[PDB]
């Protein structure tokens, strides 16, 4: 299924009275900002091209905590300041969906829009009918995937399967952390979701040409002191500190090689190993991954390679590497 | 109305950074005033929205002779018990009443990917794989091979500063200032520039954009010059050139891409 | 997905059947099999019927011979409705099955206020009114008027109708209320009169229970012709109370006074016949001779001969002599009085007036009434009542009793005392369905235990089944409150009721619970002003407050034109966000009526068991006699109609589709063993002791654990 490489996600938290209630080990507010922390640092890990802006809704208002950015340590400050906020009011869905619908109702085609909820209170009190909005998101080609916690509440239900998004509440804290892992990965596109190609330029790393003759000073783009080196731009010219930036002047998004590679892997899935507990003449007794002797009655195995991995090898590499090490040979 | 005069008070002094760059293009009277905009209590209002017989009242009881502390106290002011249901139901109805406002993927070409975008006899192998056969059945030459003074003390030399494989200024401060302060101004003015230059935009009144903005490309940049004349003509130290490549190379591009212009009619 | 059924293959629509189905169908087929009236329960409202309809299908093509019609009630017509759709499914499946179709035809009867399609009576909604008009329209003298074709407006409907409807009847079809009214327009029929001969050849007959208990109607409609039919009945848990209510006759002083005024209007009417119409109407004192309906059963029923009144003028002394005696003695102020057979001789001694001449009193007057060529019997309604009141004390009164109220309740002092003529015991106008009809089986859900039943009807039931739904999730949750936050007893007792705690316990627990419930609550309380005095409590404190800043919440009042826009507006509220808090009375109209879905009175709470004001002398009445027959105990019965009241209206949220929906009761009552024993298998059942006295704020925690399970996919 063919997903959407680059998306414009937006995590919209509420910060209705019930997050004060701790139901979980810690404040559950303190515990949605501490792992959706997680997600905004593990998002870009794996989608560099995507962007996220969050939004927090609280006493019938939802204001933009961060606009639509690339660099995840922004968005993490930002947590980290909102721990100690009030989370006193109650949310808006309406007001909350206006507020992401304006800022990527003017995003391109090509990208997949998409939207994040973390609802807590069950109550969703807004200033007008909510109905309108939905069908206007729909025509708007923007997916909202509400994530509940503690309910399962009628309207956010028809919400994210009517929007063609997904809907999900939290049986705990431990489960809580695969729900919004699940979303990390770029969603199928869907048949009425479109594709189209996009610009890009790649910043060439520069530095002193010889000895600081010639150079280019420059402090930054979005205290910075001059830098003797920087990014720069096929067309903007202008020293960016760090990448991925879109392009200040341009609008033009710059990415490094690494990057774009980072998410070949979500084109070419890992096939899942079949899973056989005995030996089946498999005289290996050291996993051939890892050099390791198998102490338990479990073995993997490729369709191609036909090698042998541990319960611990095919963990790792279904998890993080993302390749079979012996069938790349 | 005069809609733009309010908005213009608001962020007159509310906000330095978007008006501070504003003036600045007025500062040298570079250009006209018009084309930079033309391009770019909760408890009396729930009641005013929930009960619309306090609004009727309100209009019609407007302070005249009166106090609004007298008027907050007139808020709180079988037959009876029946009031509380019926409220309650027209309380929570007018509440209700307020918030309602009237593919699988495919490819060809997988081995791309493996070659990916970084860029760049049979009996050599013969050769070569029987000679280091034999090369590994002496071993263990821990005692003098692997490392000698000479050869260890090379290496050392080397990795000093002065040696190969070790390669190994804040004076201006104020004018710092400055800089970051023109970098917003080139940073401000240049967005409206390249706003509309990628697009190729073949339609005149979208065109006449790209020349109007084409044209104030020199009237912003004429000043330009002037500004870092002074500034160069203090010390001749930390020079300044990176400022320099967005304006020439935003001439580049304009007379370049105004001269393909000419080219395709 | 046919399923081979012990008795035979029984064709089913839907892909599975869950087990406690496998037992349905045999269970229905043993007494089908028996030919012998029985009872039974299953707790899902929807599918039941498809099951129940299912067997009936299959078993008629078995036996054709065995059962000649099914006659399938429901309780309301907006509920029957949807029943014939699910008819109309599996007869789409089963004649798909089949490939052509089938002589099998059902439809739906109901009044011609409800479907019609004349003109001037569509404006009108009153039913009598209605009748009044359609009796004019098709009286005998428009009849016999529209062959002259005079200047008159005929309801052309009904003349054709005859014509054309009699000759040939429809072959077959599924014809709901609303494609009944339209093919009665297409074709100029009449969709109730159409309806009404369809009944001699329809395989499904399905209608509310007043036209199957009421003699007056019900006869008419129901005669012998189904021989050996399947009558069954749905949701008919208060089939008593609806049974006993069609005997029961109330006579007030508005319609005393009501009466009187109508009765002079007779007596002029008569006055102007005499002088325009005199021998050709006087030919209906030779049809007396030789020899609105009578609401005496068939064999209760007596058509001998007039009696002694024969002519208009002494029949409307009769009336007048008998009218008086009922003004002198309603307008009588003392303690309420019972008087079963002494009133037939008291009536009889002072006003002399022997009751076989009182009998027929009531036919005489429709046959009087008949010959008076009357605009419409609206008018004169209140006048027939009494006659059908007058007919029946003189009929029998072995198992009834005429109760006199000089001063009404929760009024110090009224001038329109109530006469009531309550009955005691439902099998007497039940009864002549167990005889005309082989088998009749009295489906239902949120049943309180079988054994009563027979006891209550006289009856023997071939077989007492109990089902408890069997499903992988399981969906309901019920739990018990008794004891809150304060660890004291929160039971609604009428001595405990002013207790401030009790009331604050429950606003406490519906405060915390709308925390966690999701949109779509409701409230039941045990009657309006106890209603009204825990929400004036809540009101004064700040726990209404908080549950309003916590969700929206919806009261209830006696008028149904509040309850329908409060009750559009709640469902509203269930779609948005916003979540709506219906606090309703138990046995107020609007909990029977309405049903409750998926998001829709999520957390059905039951605030203190549901019982009725004990001072009622009617009730006292209808519990004496059953404690004096029957061998019943007084606060079994009275244990029993709450009971079997409090599952009622608790048990809607487990509709069907397998919608998660708990049931939390805020009573330490329910809790007792004897309590749980006639709570229905389903949800007695799934109820655990663990839970069982679970605390204001623990009950909350596991209500918010149980979402969680819930609320996650299968
Ligand atoms: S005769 Fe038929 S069409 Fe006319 S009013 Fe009666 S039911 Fe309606
Ligand atoms: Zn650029
Ligand atoms: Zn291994
Ligand atoms: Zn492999």
């Amino acid at each position: 299924v063919r997903l959407g490489m680059m998306r414009h996600l937006y995590v919209v938290v509420d910060g209705s009275r019930t997050m004060e209630d701790q139901d979980l080990k810690p404040n559950r507010l303190t515990c949605t900002l501490k792992l959706l922390e997680y997600f905004v640092e593990e998002y870009f890990d794996q989608n560099p091209i995507s962007q996220i802006g969050i939004i927090v809704t609280k006493s019938k208002r939802a204001e933009k905590l961060t606009e639509l950015s690339g660099n995840p340590r922004k968005h993490i400050t930002s947590l980290k300041k909102a721990v100690d906020m009030t989370c006193h009011g109650e949310p808006s869905l309406y007001n909350s969906l206006s507020i992401a619908m304006q800022t990527l109702k003017h995003m391109p085609g090509h990208t997949s829009r998409e939207v994040l909820i973390i609802f807590s209170s069950l109550t969703t009190c807004d200033p007008s009918n909510i109905y309108d909005l939905i069908k206007t998101l729909k025509a708007a080609k923007i997916r909202v995937s509400v994530i509940g916690l503690s309910a399962e509440v009628r309207v956010c239900t028809v919400l994210a399967r009517e929007t063609g998004g997904t809907y999900h509440v939290i049986l705990d804290e431990s489960h809580y952390k695969e729900l919004l892992t699940h979303h990390v990965s770029p969603p199928p596109a869907s048949s009425s979701s479109e594709c189209s190609l996009i610009r890009m330029g790649f910043p060439q790393h520069t530095i002193a040409s010889l000895s600081d003759q010639d150079a280019k000073p420059s402090f930054s783009m979005a205290e910075p002191g001059l830098t003797l080196g920087g990014y720069f731009c096929p067309q903007c010219r202008a020293k960016y500190c760090e990448l991925p930036v879109e392009c200040k002047i341009c609008g033009l998004t710059l990415v490094s090689a690494p990057h774009l590679a980072r998410s070949y892997h979500h084109l070419f899935p890992l096939d899942a190993f079949q899973e056989i507990p005995l030996e089946e003449y498999n005289g290996e007794r050291f996993c051939y991954g890892c050099q390791g002797e198998l102490k338990d009655q479990h073995v993997y195995v490729c369709a191609v390679c036909q090698n042998v991995f541990c319960v611990d090898c095919d963990v790792f590499v279904h998890d993080s590497l993302h390749c079979c090490p012996g069938c790349i040979h | 109305a005069n809609k733009e005069l309010e908005e213009k008070n608001r962020m007159l002094q509310e906000d330095p950074v978007l008006f501070q760059l504003y003036k600045d293009l007025v500062v040298s009277q570079v250009i006209s005033a018009e084309e930079f905009w033309a391009n770019r209590s909760d408890i009396i209002e729930s009641i005013f929205r929930t009960y619309p017989a306090v609004k009727m009242k309100y209009a019609e009881n407007v302070p005249h002779n009166m106090t609004e502390k007298e008027f907050w106290t007139r808020f709180f002011q079988e037959n009876s018990n029946a009031a509380i249901i019926k409220r309650f139901n027209h309380h929570s109805a007018m509440v209700l009443a307020a918030g309602l406002r009237k593919i699988a993927l495919n490819l060809k070409k997988s081995d791309r990917y493996y070659h990916g975008p970084t860029p760049i006899t049979s009996q050599d192998i013969i050769n070569s794989f029987q000679s280091i056969r034999q090369e590994m059945e002496a071993y263990t030459p821990k005692l003098t091979q692997v490392l000698s003074s000479s050869a260890a003390s090379s290496t050392i030399t080397a990795l000093s500063p002065g040696g190969a494989l070790m390669q190994g200024q804040m004076v201006p401060n104020d004018i710092q200032s400055e800089l970051k302060h023109l970098y917003v101004a080139v940073g401000e003015l240049l967005r409206h520039f390249w706003s509309c230059f990628p697009v190729n935009t073949p339609f005149l009144e979208e065109k006449v954009v790209k020349m109007k903005s084409n044209l104030e490309r020199f009237q912003v940049t004429k000043l330009c010059p002037f500004q870092e004349k002074i500034r160069r003509q203090y010390l001749s130290t930390n020079l300044v050139s990176h400022i320099e490549e967005m304006l020439q190379t935003a001439y580049n591009k304009l007379h370049t891409w105004q001269s393909r212009r000419l080219m395709k009619k | 997905m046919k399923l081979n059924v012990d008795g035979l293959l029984v064709y089913f629509p839907y892909d599975y059947i869950y087990p406690e189905q496998f037992s349905y169908m045999r269970e229905l087929k043993r007494t089908l099999d028996a030919k012998g009236h029985g009872v039974l329960e299953m707790p899902s409202g929807t599918g039941k019927t498809v099951s129940l309809l299912a067997l009936i299908m299959a078993y008629q093509r078995a036996y054709p011979l065995e059962v000649t019609k099914l006659i399938y009630c429901s309780r309301t017509v907006p509920e029957i409705e949807k029943v014939i759709e699910e008819l109309r499914k599996l007869l789409n499946f089963y004649e798909k099955q089949e490939g052509e179709k089938l002589p099998f035809l059902g439809l739906a009867l109901s009044s011609r206020k409800n479907l019609c399609i004349h003109p001037e009576v569509t404006p009108l909604r009153f039913g009598k009114d209605v009748d009044g008009k359609c009796h004019s329209l098709t009286a005998s003298y428009v009849r016999a008027q529209y062959q002259h074709d005079t200047s008159l407006p005929h309801c052309r409907f009904y003349e054709e109708f005859d014509a054309h409807g009699r000759e040939v009847p429809l072959p077959a079809g599924i014809y709901n209320l609303d494609d009944l009214k339209a093919l009665g327009r297409r074709q100029g029929w009449c969709p109730y009169f159409l309806a009404r001969y369809s009944i001699l050849h329809a395989n499904v007959v399905v209608y509310s229970y007043h036209y199957l208990l009421d003699p007056k109607i019900a006869d008419l409609v129901s005669k012998e012709l189904a021989r050996k039919a399947v009558v069954v009945f749905d949701e008919a848990h208060n089939i008593d109370n609806v049974c006993i209510d069609s005997m029961s006759v109330n006579l007030t002083r508005r319609t005393l006074d009501r009466c009187q005024g109508n009765l002079e209007t007779l007596q002029k009417t008569v006055l102007r016949i005499k002088e325009t119409d005199e021998q050709r109407l006087r030919d209906e004192y030779r049809r007396l001779v030789e020899g609105a309906n009578p609401v005496l059963p068939d064999e209760v029923l007596q058509e001998a001969v007039p009696g002694s009144i024969r002519t208009a003028e002494h029949f409307l002394g009769f009336l007048r002599r008998l009218l008086e005696y009922v003004k002198w003695r309603l307008r009588v102020q003392h303690v309420v009085q019972e008087s079963p057979p002494a009133f037939l001789s008291g009536l009889a001694q002072r006003v002399c007036i022997q009751r076989k001449p009182l009998r027929f009193c009531a036919e005489r007057l429709r046959s009087l009434l008949h010959t008076l060529e009357i605009t419409d019997l609206a008018d004169f309604s209140p006048l027939t009542l009494l006659a059908n009141f007058a007919t029946l004390v003189s009929t029998y009164a072995k198992g009834f009793t005429i109760i006199i109220e000089p001063f009404d309740d929760r009024t110090p002092t009224i001038a329109n005392p109530i006469l009531h003529f309550s009955c005691m015991d439902a099998s007497l106008a039940i009864k002549p369905v167990f005889e005309r009809f082989q088998s009749v089986i009295i489906t239902s859900g949120t049943l309180s235990p079988l054994d009563i039943y027979p006891k209550i009807l006289d009856f023997h039931p071939v077989t007492m089944a109990t089902f408890t739904m069997t499903l992988a999730r399981v969906c309901l949750c019920p739990m018990i409150i008794g004891r809150g936050n304060d660890q004291v007893a929160i039971s609604s007792k009428f001595e405990t009721r002013e207790d401030i705690a009790v009331i604050r316990n429950y606003g406490n627990l519906l405060l915390e619970m709308s925390a966690v419930v999701p949109d779509g609550i409701v409230a039941f309380f045990t009657s309006y002003q106890y209603m009204e005095s825990t929400v004036a409590s809540w009101y004064e404190q700040g726990i209404l407050e908080n549950i309003q800043r916590n969700k929206l919440l919806f009261i209830e009042t006696q008028d149904g034109a509040e309850t329908s826009v409060a009750l559009e507006k709640y469902q509203e509220a269930c779609e948005n966000g916003r979540g709506a808090i219906l606090l309703s009375v138990a046995r107020g109209k609007v909990s029977e009526g309405i049903d409750f879905v998926h998001h829709y009175g999520r957390a059905v709470i039951m605030f203190g068991v549901p019982y009725v004001y004990t001072q009622s002398r009617i009730l006292k009445a209808r519990l004496e006699y059953l404690r004096d027959q029957f061998q019943i105990r007084e606060n079994d019965f009275l244990t029993f109609d709450a009971m079997r009241h409090a599952a009622q209206c608790v048990g809607r949220a487990i509709r069907g589709k397998t919608d998660y929906g708990l049931m939390v009761f805020a009573d330490k009552r329910f809790a007792r063993g004897d309590k749980r024993g006639k709570l229905p298998r389903w949800i007695q059942e799934h109820l655990t002791d663990a839970n069982l006295n679970l605390t204001v704020d623990e009950g909350v925690q596991v209500a918010k654990y149980f979402l969680r399970q819930m609320a996650q996919p299968f």
